[PDB]
């Protein structure tokens, strides 16, 4: 084949991420929030789940964890704009960073981890559990790398048997993502390559 | 034609610090500023490339949260290598190109940075 | 007496922010929330500068804290401010203010002056940063044959303002900023 | 009870930049951080002394613009040297003391930074 789902998905996973804290919200309007950062930058931000659809008024503060959907520009006022997809949570903090308890697998064989990021938000948005994950999988272990890996799955379970999975063949379902969850209640994350 | 700087040429630091380390071009375009690693008895390897607008695109073995990479920017690529260990000791070097090539451009190197965790 | 409030004043370093946001103004104060996300609550008492920017409008910041800064439960941090507050006009490279300064009738030259890539300043910036090269540099007010004199601008159109060493900037006094490339020369005499 | 920190332990950099060295304290209150400069063949002079919710007030031939202080967190002051020159090359100390007293009131120091420009 040559028109490949990857080399798309690779470049998408590994590459890195938006992180801002204590974001402010200039509005939220037509399924897409307007957010200020505070390096002086602004932020477009889609929602398309009807699932996951933030409620944050104009004036609270937010924080981001997301991915950007295309070239970020410049502007005059003179401040560069971002657009990116979901990953607006609330603010809340843990009083410490936490490791959240992911085991990879790769030819049914544990494979060890190496720079997973602790933690120190309350909630994220499953999206961003979803390219944390996939990024620990791209650039240790393998995954989008060789057709050796290029599939398998990651599942999260919840404390109260709760689920998220999906399928690393395919790109995350913006569409119909869940909303945000308390990554402290996260019992176990297990990813497997196939 | 494109002279870039990197600013320190060598830092020491401790153990499960971040340092930040910079990459400057004058003019004026430039699209891609690449980030490049040495470790000691080793190739110089690329780590990351970054095209101005996105975020940086990562080899294998590297990771975002390990080197975060911020290119606002035409001029400055910022590399932070965050909980530093000894281990990330190295010489770090950025190179920029500009319109238009690939792929067989010209690619223009930094004078390197000097890495040292304790 | 009083020489010693000038010292730490002038002395002292100062704020600096470009691209701030405009959230209020009134009278003589402004509520401008800058880029890193802190608040600036900024007083201006001098009926001859009340900046016209309105809410959402860019502002440069180049002001002196009247007390402490105040708290954080979220990291913001609060300030408590006077005067400076301008446009975000940039000149196209740093540009050096002609400065000369004497003591007592003697040159006494420069160091460590900067340059500034602002198009205007406030009278009370050009002060501030005046003496502070005088405090640092020339010995005023660390010195007591180094207590007053004057400092003195002079535009391109022969416009001259003169501010007394040995007294405070009067603030209620203040008038609106300047072109600062339209300085031709700044002279400080501490005698 | 006041241990001040102090980041990197030492950076070297060309004529011209500018370098941001940083002090840090955990606990807790701290009233005061102090910043500090020794030459080579020289003493250890104070440079400037930064109240906790202030500017920082500058000693003799210190200024603002070439050795900017900021006290951005409470935990965290950072000191940079801008338009380097080898003569600003030294070991930069800060130092922090805890409320109230005076006078008659100890000061706990950081470990020091070379700077050396090239």
């Amino acid at each position: 084949s040559t028109n490949d789902n990857i080399k798309d998905l690779l470049d998408w996973y590994s590459s890195g991420s938006d992180t801002f804290t204590n974001s402010e919200v200039l509005d939220n309007s037509l399924g897409s929030m307007r957010i200020k950062n505070t390096d002086g930058s602004i932020s477009l931000i889609i929602f398309p789940s009807p699932y996951y659809s933030p409620a944050f008024t104009k004036g609270e503060k937010v924080d981001l964890n997301t991915k950007r959907t295309k070239k970020s520009q410049h502007t005059s006022e003179g401040t560069y704009i971002h657009f990116q997809i979901s990953g607006v949570t609330n603010t809340e903090k843990l009083p410490t960073p936490i490791e959240l308890p992911l085991k990879v697998k790769v030819h049914g064989k544990d494979s060890p981890l190496k720079y997973w990021p602790k933690f120190d938000k309350k909630q994220l948005a499953i999206s961003t559990l979803d390219f944390e994950i996939r990024h620990q999988l791209t650039q240790i272990h393998g995954l989008y790398r060789s057709s050796d890996k290029t599939g398998g799955y990651w599942k999260i379970t919840m404390n109260d048997g709760s689920t998220y999975q999906s399928d690393l063949s395919k790109k995350f379902e913006y569409n119909t993502e869940k909303p945000p969850i308390n990554i402290d209640e996260i019992k176990t994350i297990e990813a497997e390559i196939n | 034609g494109a002279v870039v700087s990197q600013h320190p040429s060598m830092v020491i630091v401790k153990s499960g610090t971040s340092v930040k380390i910079e990459c400057r071009s004058l003019d004026t375009n430039i699209h891609t500023m690449f980030w490049y690693r040495q470790f000691p008895k080793q190739s110089l390897m690329l780590m990351a490339t970054s095209h101005q607008g996105f975020n940086a695109i990562y080899e294998q073995g590297v990771v975002k949260d390990k080197f975060l990479i911020n290119h606002a920017s035409p001029t400055l690529s910022t590399l932070t290598v965050t909980s530093a260990h000894p281990e990330d000791s190295g010489f770090y070097v950025c190179s920029a190109l500009a319109g238009s090539g690939s792929s067989t451009d010209t690619q223009y190197f930094g004078p390197g940075t000097q890495l040292t965790v304790l």
